[PDB]
């Protein structure tokens, strides 16, 4: 292959400055003050280092990197498998080790070494007995808590894995009994009806089926306390709920069966056909009135997403109704991998609910999106309160008139990918008519009539132009300017009529009309009192004549009024008249052929159809297709803190009060006896929780204690123990419970680091680790001096919404062409040199941009490193940093939640809002949507330097979101799967948009449009994406929720309730029930039911009393004793239910509810202390 | 005989194209075989007695 | 959830029953008189007061179980807890007191009693005699020890009591003529599953449309009709009641109610009383039902509505009804008191004097300053229901029946396993407050 030599510079740029970081992190590292005497992050450039640096064994990668360019990614799991079954990687003992090891093995391969299933997802393998059938060997899988947030086709695979290991080392099959299949049926249901609702609910045949076939047992340890019925079963040792194992196989083997038979029939494994059985056996009259029937019968609307209501969350758009979001088929330069693409302006008018990242409950596609702006396509149509009617499509003018807005007759536009009808395999619904599709049949009239040449969106020759101009009679100038910029230049009405007339292509999408809106027999209507009652003036431009004006007086007009509203017509009130302006009496009468022939209505006929039965200039569907959505999960670009706020890993016990504060604890002098580590001097004796000798300077030795003699050993006699108790025969433990004086070790730390000005030093209550191994308390003091905090591991994490960007303008990011030259960028991408802060340029696949408060605090973190370099290392400051635009070029580390493995970016610029921007393959990389998900950010040389494989938890689940190894190198073939169903086309064609009338699904034109996947292998993956729709700033719009603002849940629901009523696309009567039965009656009822079972607490001491005590005071204590759940807390929403059941029409059931639970609030308090909706109610009946 | 051979064509170029042709487009296609001033009174002559009409200024159809 | 279109349903405004010509009934004078009622008695920080009346009733009951306890002569030698160090080693003492918790070992019963002035631990060794009872109490009752002390800290006990009822029983006089009373409960108006057919054949039966003399001379006798509790299914109790109602609407449930109550002949008595279904209070004790929403009920010339619990005086007998939400304690706490016999948990009920012990369960307890559950006095015959089984025991005299129920098997209860007797009738006589017949309409259902 041969790159660009571009991509290989990028690439050597990137380890340099990876060099440079390391060079410094070892030299500091090794001078002894630290647990370790080498920096403990381990870095790999492919899948075979991360597999070999995660699970092992040693020397995987080679035989990886041969099998895998031989065979393939499937098999080369195999013959790894097979290769350590025969013993090749030595000798591990019996035969459970070497299961284990190959299991974990194949599924980190099988994963690519990123997801953290195979080192904490599953607990331990072993060999079983049947022994209630035929006492025959079988083969166990222990699943624990961290597999259920591994993904589903993680989960699934294990079993396949699990099965093709025992079928090797020569075992038999689970027989299971009836008791068993009952047991895992009753877990599945109880587990659905009590702790959370599954993503995929399987009936109890399914779950009978899957357990008579399955070859291996899923079970695990016990992770929520509810009992079940079923009890005393052999072979199970817990009576509580398993929820790894049934996760896997309500979520694996059964929610994902297609892409596990995939797998099964490209490997060979055999034996499987149940899962394929089953997979298989799972799955006269016009134009438009036609296409309307066949829509609905093929496409049926699903309100999947407006099942359930929060208040403070809006509902958008009905179910596939007319006025909500218009579909649109593009990608802009910042959406395309789950991303939608949103007008500013109708951000504006719902009150600014909806900010750049919010996450939308879609209803056609997916499930899920995020919001990001683009201002090319159009926006809402509005309804003033004296009577206009108004196109908002710039950001300004919706700014302007938002306080005259009395109706929303049009949400706006929205921009949906063909690449997400492709993953979610959607039918493809007819699409609406817009500038794209009206400029190819533009070129292609002119190629069939005039044999003229010329490519929309591109340069084209001079000749062709010149000609093209001279046929048409136009400016070669607006020609070049409309056939690059097509959707932001339009031509005049007169010009887009004469072309109509002349070319033979039909009415521009511009001026044309929501004419389907409306019955025929209103258009008749409006047809007959515009010929009797109305005064028109009349123009010409070249024969042709055309509409300028139209005054009618209002009584007259009546109720034809609506009409012109339903269809999108812009008009004004004045004087007792509405008039219709210039550019759109043209568009109302030039269908309509200038009243020159009679409109009538005809049955089985719609409008647009009766206009080209008999007109010369023909129309297309404007609005045909329509999507829904509702609000959820606004954004996140916060930072990260444990739930008491910490700031050094110290345990301070009790000592420091509920803030467990290490200052307030030396100030009075306190003993505190916690559970700690100690370090013995080799040469002076001296023992503490440091390790490096006060007295000596030299480095100290870890003591290990017996729990029953209390003897202390050095590591070198433990080592020469192996770690045993000569005498007592019992395992030795490196911690013990011990006591210490803050005051001196405060003291002396604050003369280490010269740091005194410290009010607040908080730490934690005990220790996680098994080591129990504390941080340095200078680290801490600079920490609190630089007002940072920690995480688990040592280090400081930011957190905020992600969001995808493929090419970007340098003025967007604050960035001169000068600094984008240092960087490395030298060309735009049609091939230009960089000279302006106007063009566009693309971008290199781990170049990320950040927010502003992330830079704030990134800030704060480099004073941090450079203070402690200095101070506490004594080497030369890094960073130097005086304000954010100083981090530009520096590097950092992307991580999940749900991973063990990071990736390195570089920062390039800021944005304003509240998300963060990197390339669709940054994002994969990290086994991520960009759809509502949250991801971290921490410096490199901040993780290098302090993260410690010592301080993780020790329980299953610690090693999760860890930097256990970071990967320098991007592969897009190695990153995740639906990042290779984008589409990366300048346009769509017209084959698209002609075979989209005919509802095709979109594996039927894969071939038309190019994708990802078409350039797997070859040097052309990494440069050459495009895009659809541009975008004037990515950051324009508000950027803040509007529900982050309200605090009272009536001030939500008001809020929400007046946007329900501006839009005409949502039933205000119909989100009111919902937000009673969803949100509202439940909270009541629940707190009405609670309050008489509820708990007593004491103030001084925290002791529950089931019952309250008899003399009314704590029998230790003597303090007060208070209420768990109080008269307030099945109070605060009856209000806001009283005015729904009273101003909106719900149902009767509702009504009598609401008023039964106001009097049983009255009723139950007896003892202790005419317009109304009640009384009517009451009073009628 | 040359303006009755001339009509035929120019008809014939215009039934094809089912639609309005430029005058810019029949010169340069006739203008070979016929002087541009027979051309311009054959077009006034078929508009004369009428079979095409003229819907803008400089564009002829059927 | 989510709430349908509307339907058309029936009142039951055409049912008419007519008496039979050929029976005539026998003339009696008429005793009935309401001996207890919650209607009788009459009863800032909002948490504050809260507590204090939560204090205020466990208190009550606390010296009301004691003053019954008192009663007993093997009584004697009481102390308070507080005073437990005067206490000589040799002398034997008693202890009254709360019951906080119980917990099993292998020797024997760890108590913790808690009394006005104190708390103390009581130990109760595996080889005394009242061994049994003691596994069996339920906590928050009040119960009695006898034993002696240590300063280690610790009540050595070997006697344990309970406020049972008395062996010994004076014999009530005669009666001049013969007088039966009818138990129901548990209609259930409004459901899918309610017997319409099985209630229109007992009505008929009540108005002398019989085959057989003994029911010809029976339904010639009755003077009296109790029903305890769930008159109505209610709306709202359990999210999907929708989907499951033919009457969604709780006014014209007791508007179907009241005309197919008004069916009942003119010399029988009617006393109706407030269950869990129904438009009442959400706690226990409950007053009546709320007049304004089942206004029908009370517009008929021949009934009476009491209150939960409510004790009625029938020629000389005392009855005591309630709707029994308390057994489904009693079951859960101990071991082989199943359902399908509801008449040990109700032993056991009795033999505490408390009708809902334990607080903190699946039982609710309203903030009252007075303890009306406590059973002050002994009955004559006790009625309950909720459980929808129909059963009957004696117990050292007394009388407790529970009636079944006119509702059928629904999803929920064959999900939790449990089986109905649908439409069976208790027959009891005044005279001995005894169960004497029991009337099965299971046929026509
Ligand atoms: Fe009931
Ligand atoms: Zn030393
Ligand atoms: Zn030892
Ligand atoms: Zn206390």
């Amino acid at each position: 292959m041969e790159l660009p030599k571009e991509m290989e510079e990028y690439f050597e740029m990137l380890q340099r400055e990876i060099d440079k970081a390391y060079e410094i992190a070892k030299k500091a590292r090794a001078q002894g003050k630290d647990p370790s005497l080498d920096v403990e992050i381990p870095q790999a450039t492919d899948m075979a280092g991360r597999v070999e640096s995660l699970v092992g064994p040693p020397g995987v990668a080679k035989r990886i990197r041969e099998l895998v360019k031989e065979y393939g990614k499937e098999i080369a799991a195999l013959k790894i498998v097979d290769e350590i079954i025969e013993g090749k990687f030595g000798d591990l003992g019996s035969r459970e080790k070497y299961a284990e090891q190959a299991v974990r093995t194949a599924l980190a391969i099988l994963t690519e070494g990123i997801v953290s299933a195979p080192i904490e997802g599953i607990a331990n393998v072993k060999i079983k007995r049947n022994t209630w059938a035929d006492n025959s060997e079988y083969l166990a899988l222990y699943y624990a808590g961290p597999i259920r947030s591994s993904g589903g086709t993680a989960q699934a695979l294990s079993v396949l894995v699990g099965d093709y290991v025992r079928r090797k080392l020569g075992l038999d099959r689970f027989k299971p009994s009836e008791k068993h299949i009952e047991r895992m049926v009753e877990e599945v249901d109880l587990y659905h009806r009590a702790v959370t609702r599954l993503q995929y609910h399987p009936s109890p045949e399914e779950v009978r089926l899957a357990m008579r076939n399955i070859p291996i047992e899923i079970t695990g340890e016990a992770t929520d306390d509810v009992e079940v019925s079923h009890r005393d079963v052999p072979g199970v040792e817990t009576n509580q709920l398993r929820g790894g194992a049934i996760l896997v196989l309500a979520e694996g083997v059964l929610q994902k069966a297609k892409k596990l038979v995939k797998y099964i029939d490209k490997m060979g494994i055999e034996g499987w056909e149940w899962l394929k059985e089953f997979v298989e056996a799972k799955e006269d009259m016009g134009f438009y009135y036609s296409l309307y029937q066949k829509f609905k019968e093929e496409i049926a609307p699903s309100d999947k997403y407006a099942k359930e209501v929060i208040g403070g969350r809006p509902l958008f758009s009905d179910p596939s109704k007319p006025g909500g979001f218009r579909l649109r088929y593009g990608r802009s330069r910042a959406s395309g991998f789950a991303t939608w693409g949103i007008n500013p302006a109708t951000m504006i008018l719902v009150d600014e609910f909806l900010a750049i990242g919010t996450q939308l409950k879609t209803e056609r596609p997916g499930k899920g999106a995020v919001v990001t702006p683009v201002t090319t396509i159009e926006g809402p149509i509005v309804k003033l309160k004296d009577g206009s009617v108004l196109r908002v499509d710039d950001y300004n003018l919706a700014l302007k008139v938002r306080e005259d807005v009395e109706e929303i007759l049009y949400l706006g536009d929205a921009v949906i990918a063909f690449g997400d009808f492709v993953e979610n395999n959607q039918t493809l619904l007819p699409a609406n008519y817009c500038e794209e599709w009206w400029i190819l049949e533009f070129v292609k009239a002119l190629k069939e009539i005039y044999e003229v040449h010329l490519e929309p969106f591109t340069e084209n020759e001079e000749e062709s132009i010149e000609e093209a101009s001279d046929y048409l009679e136009i400016d070669p100038e607006f020609l070049k300017e409309m056939l690059r910029d097509p959707l932001r230049v339009k031509p005049p009405v007169e010009l887009a009529i004469h072309f109509s007339e002349v070319l033979g292509i039909p009415l521009h999408p511009y001026y044309t009309l929501y004419w389907n809106s409306v019955e025929p027999k209103d258009v008749e209507k409006l047809w007959r009192l515009l010929k009797n009652y109305a005064e028109i003036e009349w123009s010409n431009f070249r024969g042709i004549k055309f509409a300028k004006k139209i005054v009618i007086s209002q009584e007259k007009l009546g109720d034809s009024k609506r009409t012109l509203e339903l269809l999108g017509l812009p008009h004004t009130v004045r004087d007792g008249n509405v008039i219709v302006d210039y550019p759109w009496a043209a568009a109302l009468l030039t269908p309509l052929g200038n009243l020159n022939w009679e409109f009538m209505a005809k049955p089985l006929y719609a409008t647009i159809d009766i206009i080209n039965e008999n007109n010369e200039i023909k129309l297309r569907d404007r609005g045909i297709s329509w999507i829904g959505a509702r609000m959820g999960r606004p954004e996140k670009a916060k930072e990260r803190k444990m739930k008491p706020p910490v700031q050094v890993l110290f345990p301070i016990g009790l000592a420091g009060g509920s803030s467990r504060d290490i200052k307030k604890a030396a100030e009075e002098g306190k003993v505190a006896e916690v559970e700690i580590a100690f370090f013995k001097c080799p040469k002076c004796g001296h023992v503490g929780p440091e390790h490096l000798c006060p007295n000596c300077g030299t480095r100290k030795e870890l003591l290990w204690v017996c729990p029953r003699c209390n003897a202390e050993y050095p590591e070198s006699q433990a080592e020469g123990y192996n770690y045993t108790c000569p005498k007592c025969n019992v395992k030795l433990r490196p911690y013990a419970k011990r006591k210490i004086r803050p005051s001196e070790l405060l003291n002396r730390a604050m003369e280490n680091v010269k740091v005194y000005g410290v009010d607040k030093l908080k730490g934690v209550m005990g220790m996680t680790s098994g080591w129990k191994m504390p941080e340095p308390l200078e680290k801490g003091l600079l920490r609190a001096k630089n007002d940072v905090y920690v995480f688990k591991d040592g280090t400081i994490r930011f957190d905020a919404t992600d969001a995808p960007i493929t090419h970007f303008r340098p003025r967007e990011i604050g960035v001169s062409v000068e600094k984008l030259r240092e960087l490395g960028y030298t060309h735009d991408f049609e091939g230009k040199p960089l000279v302006s802060e106007d063009q566009i340029v693309e971008l290199k696949p781990q170049d990320i941009i950040l927010s502003k408060e992330a830079g704030r605090y990134l800030l704060k973190v480099a004073k941090f490193v450079d203070d402690l370099l200095e101070k506490f290392y004594g080497l030369p400051r890094f960073y130097n940093a005086e304000k954010m635009e100083d981090l530009i070029g520096h590097l950092v580390i992307g991580l999940a939640p749900h991973t063990s493995a990071g990736i390195v970016g570089r920062i390039i610029g800021f944005v304003d809002a509240l998300v963060g921007y990197a390339h669709p393959y940054f994002h994969a990389a990290k086994r991520r949507n960009c759809d509502g998900d949250e991801d971290a950010v921490m410096l490199l040389l901040d993780a290098l330097l302090n993260f410690s494989r010592y301080y993780l938890p020790e329980k299953r689940g610690g090693k999760m979101d860890a930097p256990l190894v970071i990967t320098t190198r991007l592969d897009p073939r190695e990153v995740d799967s639906e990042v290779h169903n984008m589409d990366i086309v300048r346009y769509y064609p017209l084959e698209f948009y002609e075979a989209t009338y005919e509802l095709k699904s979109p594996k039927e034109l894969v071939g038309v449009i190019e994708r990802v996947e078409d350039r797997l292998g070859k040097p052309e993956m990494y440069y050459g994406l495009k895009f659809t729709h541009d975008t004037d700033d990515i950051a324009l719009g508000p950027k803040m929720s509007l529900y982050k603002q309200l605090g009272d849940m009536e001030e939500k629901v008001r809020r929400q309730l007046e946007v329900a009523k501006r839009i005409r696309a949502v039933d205000e009567h119909g989100v009111a029930e919902k937000i009673l039965n969803s949100h509202l009656i439940p909270d009541l009822r629940g707190n009405l039911r609670s309050f008489t079972r509820q708990e007593f607490r004491c103030v001084k001491c925290n002791t529950k009393f089931r019952r309250p005590p008899l003399n009314g005071k704590c029998p230790v204590c003597g303090g007060k004793i208070v209420l768990t759940v109080s008269k307030g807390a099945i109070e605060k929403y009856l209000g806001t239910a009283k005015m729904l059941v009273t101003e909106y029409n719900v149902k009767n059931y509702t009504r009598q509810r609401i008023c039964l639970t106001e009097r049983d609030i009255d009723s139950l308090f007896e003892n202790v202390f005419p317009n109304d909706i009640c009384q009517r109610l009451v009073m009628a009946r | 005989e040359l303006l009755e051979k001339a009509k035929e064509d120019i008809l014939n170029i215009l039934r094809q194209k089912r639609t309005a042709i430029s005058r810019k487009y029949i010169l340069k296609k006739l203008g070979d075989k016929y002087d541009e001033e027979t051309i311009d009174d054959a077009i006034t002559e078929l508009l004369a007695q009428g079979e095409i009409y003229e819907p803008e200024t400089g564009y002829y159809k059927l | 959830e989510e709430i349908g279109e509307e339907k058309e349903y029936s009142k039951y405004e055409d049912v008419v029953i007519e008496w039979n010509p050929s029976v005539t009934p026998v003339q009696i004078e008429k005793n009935y008189e309401v001996k207890f009622d919650v209607r009788q008695v009459k009863l800032g920080k909002e948490g504050e007061i809260i507590v204090e009346a939560y204090a205020s009733l466990f208190k009550s009951r606390l010296s009301k179980l004691k003053r019954i306890l008192r009663e007993n002569p093997e009584i004697s030698n009481v102390v308070d807890i507080g005073k437990l160090n005067y206490v000589s080693g040799d002398e034997e003492v008693t202890i009254i007191g709360l019951v906080n918790s119980k917990r099993e070992t292998n020797r024997g019963l760890i108590f913790e009693v808690e009394d006005k002035t104190g708390i103390v631990k009581v130990f109760l060794p595996k080889d005394s005699e009242d061994y049994r009872e003691a596994f069996k109490v339920l906590p928050d009752a009040v119960v009695a020890f006898k034993g002696f002390y240590s300063k280690k800290g610790i009540f050595f006990a070997n006697k344990f009591y309970l406020p049972d009822v008395p062996l010994y029983r004076k014999q009530k006089p005669p009666l001049e003529e013969k007088v039966y009373a009818i138990l129901i409960s548990d209609i259930h108006v409004g459901s899918r599953e309610f017997c319409e057919k099985a209630f229109l054949k007992f009505l008929e039966w009540l108005n002398g449309h019989v085959e057989s003399k003994e029911e010809e001379e029976i339904v010639s006798r009755v003077k009296y009709l109790i029903i305890a509790g769930d008159v109505v299914d209610g709306i709202g109790i359990y999210p999907g009641q929708y989907s499951d109602l033919v009457i969604p609407d709780i006014f014209d449930q007791y508007e179907a109610l009241a005309n197919l109550l008004a069916n009942v002949p003119e010399h029988i008595t009617m006393f109706i009383g407030p269950g869990n279904a129904d438009a009442a209070r959400p706690a226990i004790p409950q007053p009546e039902f709320y007049k304004e929403y089942a206004k029908p009920i009370y517009k008929l010339k021949n009934a009476i509505i009491i209150s939960n619990p409510a004790v009625i005086r029938l020629h000389g007998r005392d009855f005591l009804i309630a709707h029994g939400r308390g057994i489904e304690d009693v079951v859960s706490f101990v071991p082989g008191l199943t359902h399908h016999k509801p008449g040990l948990p109700m032993v056991e009920l009795l033999k505490m004097r408390h009708l809902a012990p334990t607080f903190g369960g699946k039982v609710p307890i309203a903030p009252d300053p007075e303890d009306l559950l406590v059973i002050e006095e002994v009955p004559d015959l006790v009625q309950m229901g909720h459980v929808h089984v129909y059963d009957a025991v004696v117990y050292r005299g007394v009388q407790l029946v529970n009636s079944a129920t006119w509702q059928a098997q629904t999803e929920f209860q064959k999900m939790v396993n449990i089986v109905p007797t649908p439409a069976k009738v208790p027959v009891v006589d005044v005279e001995s407050a005894r169960v004497v017949k029991v009337l099965d309409f299971s046929g026509w259902c």
